């Protein structure tokens, strides 16, 4: 039972790290959505493309 | 407890679960088992001779070991290398039962080792014969008052039977030099011999009845098992039960829409056991887990009050100034249909804010 | 789907309606009060 | 899962009855998927064994007209074991030793196919059977389990059974054929109904092993 | 190894009379175990007084006892008795049902099984 | 069965490390929507014409 | 104590048979040593030995570390046995036969 | 023993890989700390808000 | 276990610290308590 | 643990006869198990050739040797005996005596102590 113990929980910390992951790099998407909305939309903005 | 603090500031908290669910177990098993031909053997009224015993092979019945109790006011029971209780227990692939009718005198002769007139001529048991065997006055059943002589012994053979060997030769021992051609007389004997079976007759001249039960272990599924009791059936309300080993905990409703007829467990996508069909009734009825526990608490600092609210995760408000919620349930707290700034979410576009604890 | 072997899916704070209005305000700014509205008053 | 199963495309050996009569030894290996294509139903019973003799025990199934009966008993196997309206059996003359006994109900342009899996293993002889009304068949079918039989020997050949009109004589004009059983991948397709939709083969073609 | 064991007889009586006891047995055992009867005074330990074996074919009775006490074997009803005659006043006392498990009675020590207490009193 | 969580209880805190981060990320994502939208505090609307 | 020369497979954690159940049990998280060593010389005689006592029948079984020495005649149906040995009565302790 | 080597040698790895988690997390908050420092005090922006 | 502090229940709180450990073991069930009374 | 064994018995022998052999332990192991006998032939291996719990209630035996070899235990010495008849010529090897300490035997690969070799020779 020990050995199912250490099965299954490392098996979640798996998933838990890729989750870290996975939302940290939506955090920078979602940062730099934030910025072109506030740019881009409110406002006119000359950087280019 | 969870926070392994004494003091706790606003905003919700996932608790985890506590309390205690005690249950209890239950056991099912298949609706009738097969039983094996015993009184086939023993309840039978007429027996074969001893030198002509019955031989009799048991195979695909389950062998039940409470009638064997009832047999006789006394009978005499003994297994070489098996304790009489942890028999029931044991499964066997085999087992031969040797019946017939013996003299009382002579009953002991039935064991390893031993010797004598049947020992010798009538039935060898080997010396290291595992096995039982069983032993009882027939005397009402096996003697008539005007001498019964049907069952008979032999007495004289060329050689001494061996363990597990079969004589039934009528043929005239020749007990000198001279041939006896199938003519009786001297130094020619008649080696079938009968016995006088009376009632007013001693004890040791009274017949007994006599069963030998070997066990054989042949490289196959085994036949010869005991009996498997099954318990009660509790249902509805959450309990614990296992059926065949496999466990469960919870409700019994119908999962069957067109569940094949052979088909006994079925399991969702984690390939976990959750429809199980009764052994009796043959009925189906799933699991779905209770006992269900990390409800929310939604509370201001300590510092400030006390008072809290409960927020159940995804559970309908019936089956528990309640309110309902998309996310879940909400207790201890108020809906307002005014309108503030977010304090403390909760999900779906609710907050709750302390002015008493209300939402929003 | 919802096989609830102890994991939740929590549901989002905003709801789309408040997320339509937010953007449907935003719209109406920047249609009928240029950009100003986003440094300032309207 | 991975399990014994016929491979796909497979060549399955076809035997014609008609005047054609064949009734050849066929080596078991490790599964037998046999099938029928059935017209008069000449075709009676199946015979299993080792050495095909009086020497070592066998199995024996029959399905005649009133129900099928199942026996564990050593018979002896003549030339041509067969039948022939089908009054005359001339396929065993003795019989001998016997173990297991078992009876139950019978089990019954191209009208009708027959199909059987046998799988000796573990010392159990499963039989998962088929039958569905209609060269071979081109169309999914799903084959149920049909008996377990704690036997436990070591079947290593097998035969089959014919019941011969006597007219002059014809044979019916029936259709058996034979395929051998490999371990290997299947990926299978349940349905709400819990039924076998679709299988496809995991070691046949790139596409399949993509798939 | 069940036995069961059942004591009949006992009962006040007089000096030089005569008497029945009898045990039945039932049950199963391990082989045709011989059976006998012991006596325990108040006071006193028990003491050997009869025992004869499933067949009638060995009888076995104490040295003060010789020659007095006799037991026998029924034919067709299982139950053991044992008579007695001539009574005096140190045959009062309690008399028990002893059963031992043994084709072969080298001597009495090994009991299994007891049975129920037969109060037998003499006097005048 | 309760008797795993005799040997769970005894076996560390890994679970509060994995709840903390999994609600972690929960906030997380909730601000992420409200820091991208919630930029104008007046909910202004169109004319009709 | 003294017992029956196979039943030391019995004083162990987890074991079941009559020892362990109605005489002398053991708990799972048993922590110690056993010594056990045949005693037939002395323990065991030829003109018998019946000093030595083991319970047979107990309605229940015993918590780890549990003596009980209670002799009233034990019930095994449904009629009382009032104190008298008896069909369904019969005395709770056997005894050890040594030789 | 060999098991709790194992198991301390884990909780190290957890401990390990969170904080390389937050260090580059704190990273990019320090480079975006830097850009602002750059352009909104040694000059004047023009990037709305 | 055992404790002592001089002075309804009263409404505050002591811990209770080990006081005597009986290595005994019996069947151990409902109890009663004893008393005294002073002669008169 | 810490036993010791004790091996007794071998020598010169005819064909077909009968000799004696016979283990002693001592000392002190974790439980009562199982001991056997192991043979080495001159150039061959070592296998084994027998098996008993001690408690003498089940006994096992090789194929090669069954019917013909027996082994049995002490009642008052703590001594395991063996007896043979009808010995061929691929007798004639090295025997020693092993103890097996666990309750239950599986398989005769994991032994735990071994003996002095007693070799025994068969000729004529
Ligand atoms: C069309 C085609 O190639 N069919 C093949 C045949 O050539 C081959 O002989 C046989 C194996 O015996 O398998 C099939
Ligand atoms: C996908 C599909 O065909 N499902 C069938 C449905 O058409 C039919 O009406 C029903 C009858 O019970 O069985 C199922
Ligand atoms: C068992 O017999 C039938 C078959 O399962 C079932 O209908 C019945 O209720 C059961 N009754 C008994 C004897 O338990
Ligand atoms: C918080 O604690 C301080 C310290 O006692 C106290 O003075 C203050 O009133 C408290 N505030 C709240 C939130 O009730
Ligand atoms: C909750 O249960 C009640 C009846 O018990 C039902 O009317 C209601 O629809 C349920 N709520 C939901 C969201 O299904
Ligand atoms: C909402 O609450 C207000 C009071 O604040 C009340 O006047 C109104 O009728 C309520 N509406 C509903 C739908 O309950
Ligand atoms: C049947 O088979 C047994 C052995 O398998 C043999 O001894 C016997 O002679 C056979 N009898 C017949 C009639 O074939
Ligand atoms: C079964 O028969 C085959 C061929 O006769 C033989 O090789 C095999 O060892 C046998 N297996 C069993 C289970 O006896
Ligand atoms: C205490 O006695 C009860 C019966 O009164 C019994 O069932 C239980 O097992 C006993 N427990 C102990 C502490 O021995």
């Amino acid at each position: 039972i020990d050995r199912l113990i250490t099965g299954r929980l490392q098996s979640l910390q798996t998933y838990v790290t890729q989750q870290l992951i996975r939302a940290a790099e939506i955090r920078a998407s979602a940062n730099l959505a934030a910025t072109k909305m506030s740019e881009c939309v409110l406002g006119q903005s000359k950087r280019v493309d | 407890c969870t926070l392994k603090s004494f003091t706790v500031e606003k905003g919700i908290y996932q608790t985890s679960n506590f309390r205690v669910q005690p249950t209890e177990s239950i056991v099912r098993f298949p609706n009738i088992t097969n039983l094996c031909p015993f009184d086939e053997v023993f309840n039978a009224t007429r027996f074969a001779s001893v030198y002509a015993w019955n031989r009799k092979r048991i195979s695909n019945c389950v062998a039940d070991y409470s009638v064997l109790y009832n047999l006789a006011p006394f009978f005499t029971f003994k297994c070489y290398g098996v304790s009489p209780t942890k028999l029931n227990d044991l499964c066997f692939t085999n087992v031969y039962a040797d019946s017939f009718v013996i003299r009382g005198d002579e009953v002991r002769q039935i064991a390893p080792g031993q010797t004598g007139n049947i020992a010798d001529y009538n039935y060898k048991l080997p010396d290291d014969f595992t096995g039982c065997v069983i032993a009882w006055n027939s005397n009402k059943l096996d003697s008539k008052v005007s001498g019964n002589y049907n069952y008979l012994y032999r007495l004289f053979r060329k050689s001494n039977l061996k363990p597990f060997e079969r004589d039934i030769s009528t043929e005239i021992y020749q007990a000198g030099n001279k041939p006896c051609n199938g003519v009786a007389g001297f130094n020619c004997y008649f080696p079938l011999r009968s016995y006088s079976f009376r009632p007013t007759y001693g004890v040791g001249h009274q017949p007994y009845r006599v069963v030998v039960l070997s066990f054989e272990l042949l490289h196959a599924p085994a036949t010869v098992c005991g009996p498997k009791k099954s318990t009660n059936l509790v249902k509805n309300k959450c309990v614990n039960f296992n059926f065949n080993g496999l466990k469960g905990t919870g409700v019994l409703t119908e999962s069957n829409k067109k569940f094949l007829p052979f088909q006994q467990f079925g399991r969702d996508i984690a390939d976990t056991t959750d429809a199980v069909r009764d052994p009796q009734t043959l009925e189906i009825l799933d699991i779905t887990p209770c006992s269900f526990g990390g409800v929310s608490v939604i509370t201001p600092g300590t510092n400030t009050s006390n008072q809290v609210a409960v927020l159940y995760q995804g559970v309908n408000c019936t089956e528990v100034n309640v309110f309902q919620t998309r996310a879940g349930c909400l207790i201890g707290a108020e809906y307002v249909n005014n309108s503030y700034e977010c304090d403390i979410p909760i999900g779906a576009g609710i907050c709750a804010s302390y002015q008493s604890i209300i939402a929003y | 789907a919802q096989k609830f072997k102890g994991l939740t899916v929590l549901p989002p704070l905003l709801t789309d309606e408040m997320i339509a209005q937010y953007t449907s305000a935003l719209l109406a700014g920047t249609i009928t009060s240029g950009w100003t509205f986003g440094a300032g008053p309207a | 899962t991975q399990d014994l199963f016929l491979p796909f495309f497979s060549n399955v050996t076809w035997f014609h009855v008609i005047k054609r009569f064949d009734n050849p030894v066929l080596p078991f290996n490790d599964g037998v998927y046999f099938a029928s294509i059935e017209k008069s139903n000449i075709i009676r019973g199946w015979i299993f064994g080792t050495t095909l003799d009086s020497k070592t025990q066998s199995l024996l199934i029959v399905n005649n007209a009133t129900n099928v009966v199942i026996k564990v008993c050593e018979f002896q196997f003549c030339n041509d074991p067969f039948l022939d309206m089908e009054s005359e059996f001339r396929v065993y003359s003795s019989a001998n030793n016997c173990t297991f006994e078992y009876v139950s109900q019978p089990f019954l342009n191209f009208k009708n196919l027959r199909e059987f899996v046998f799988k000796n293993i573990d010392g159990y002889f499963k039989i998962y059977s088929k039958h569905t009304p209609i060269d071979l068949p081109q169309g999914f079918s799903a084959l149920e389990p049909l008996v377990d039989l704690p036997i436990g020997i070591n079947i290593t050949r097998f035969q089959t059974l014919l019941a011969l009109h006597r007219s002059g004589w014809t044979a019916g004009a029936a259709a058996y054929y034979v395929g051998y059983l490999q371990p290997r991948t299947f990926l299978l397709k349940y349905n709400e109904n819990g039924t076998i939709t679709d299988a496809v083969d995991c070691a046949l073609d790139p596409l399949s092993e993509t798939k | 190894s069940a036995v069961q064991l059942q004591a009949s007889g006992g009962g006040f009586v007089q000096p030089g009379g005569s008497l029945r006891l009898s045990c039945a047995a039932s049950g199963w055992a391990e082989t045709f175990g011989h059976m006998g009867w012991f006596r325990q005074a108040p006071g006193k330990e028990r003491e050997f007084v009869s025992a004869i074996d499933w067949w009638d074919t060995v009888h076995y009775y104490a040295d003060s006892v010789k020659g007095r006490f006799t037991i026998s074997r029924d034919n067709s009803k299982n139950t053991v008795y044992l008579q007695m005659n001539s009574l005096r006043a140190e045959d009062t006392a309690t008399y028990y049902c002893a059963y031992w498990d043994m084709d072969y009675l080298q001597n009495s020590i090994p009991v299994d099984y007891w049975g129920q207490g037969t109060q037998v009193t003499v006097s005048s | 069965s309760t008797e795993c969580s005799n040997l769970l209880l005894q076996y560390g805190s890994f679970c509060t490390q994995l709840k903390r981060a999994l609600t972690g990320i929960a906030v997380e994502q909730d601000k992420n929507t409200q820091e991208v939208f919630a930029q104008v505090k007046q909910i202004y609307k169109t004319p009709p014409i």
